[PDB]
């Protein structure tokens, strides 16, 4: 697994071409993030 | 030790989380190779996950990131979809659960949007689909999705072609 960049804790990547997309974003230490919720799903077929 | 709490439909709670899915979803410029192709999701379940050990392992990071930036953990709420989901909620994040080919390095990637998530329940680009059908858009088969609790500290911004 990578580092993080020098003296930061994760990166934001922020989408410049396309406007209704939103950010994502990277951690490198597995004990940053914490699973609160379990959500099981369909996606549904549009009408 | 971990162990799931199932919220109640008329649970402010699960409500917040439903509106977070839906709102979240958009249209991708894969047409929905990956993901399948839909507008919204019927939620079937809502689990809160539960792991006095795991909570324990992760404020003690926030704490350690906090401090190294000035008192702010920058804590945000976000989407992660994995093929490791089921190993995720009982051993934690670890580097198995990495993107290796990511965008920006090999790390663990979360998404504000719900669908952009959805676009890895079945691996990277959705691998090949439901394991029934092997279809990325199944419409019958259940998925599961993580919205988790990210410490994200000083936060390195790229923008990014995407
Ligand atoms: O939720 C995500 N999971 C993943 C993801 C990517 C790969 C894997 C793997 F390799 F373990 F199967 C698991 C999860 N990638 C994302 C991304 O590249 C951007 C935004 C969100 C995600
Ligand atoms: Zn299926």
């Amino acid at each position: 697994m990578a580092h993080s960049p020098p003296g930061h804790h994760s990166v934001t990547g922020r989408p410049s071409v396309n406007g209704l997309a939103l950010a994502e974003y990277v951690i490198y230490r597995g004990e940053q993030a914490y699973p609160e919720y379990l959500i099981t799903y369909q996606i549904m077929r549009p009408e | 030790g971990t162990i799931l709490i199932d919220l109640s439909p008329d649970d402010k709670e699960f409500q917040s989380v439903e509106e977070e899915m839906q709102s979240t979803v958009r249209e991708h410029r894969d047409g929905g190779h990956a993901g399948g192709i839909f507008n919204r999701y019927n939620i079937l379940k809502i689990q809160k996950v539960c792991n006095k050990k795991l909570w324990e392992r992760y404020t003690h990071r926030r704490k350690e990131v906090s401090e190294e930036n000035h008192n702010h953990a920058n804590e945000r709420m976000l989407f992660h979809g994995s093929p490791f989901v089921n190993a995720i909620i009982h051993k934690g994040f670890d580097e198995r659960h990495a993107y290796i080919g990511g965008m920006f390095g090999a790390g663990i990637y979360f998404a504000e949007n719900s669908s952009k998530s959805n676009q890895y329940v079945y691996g990277i680009g959705g691998g090949t689909g439901c394991p029934v059908h092997k279809d990325r858009s199944c419409y019958i088969c259940h998925r599961q999705l993580l919205f988790c609790r990210v410490t994200l500290g000083k936060s390195f911004l790229q923008f990014s072609a995407m």
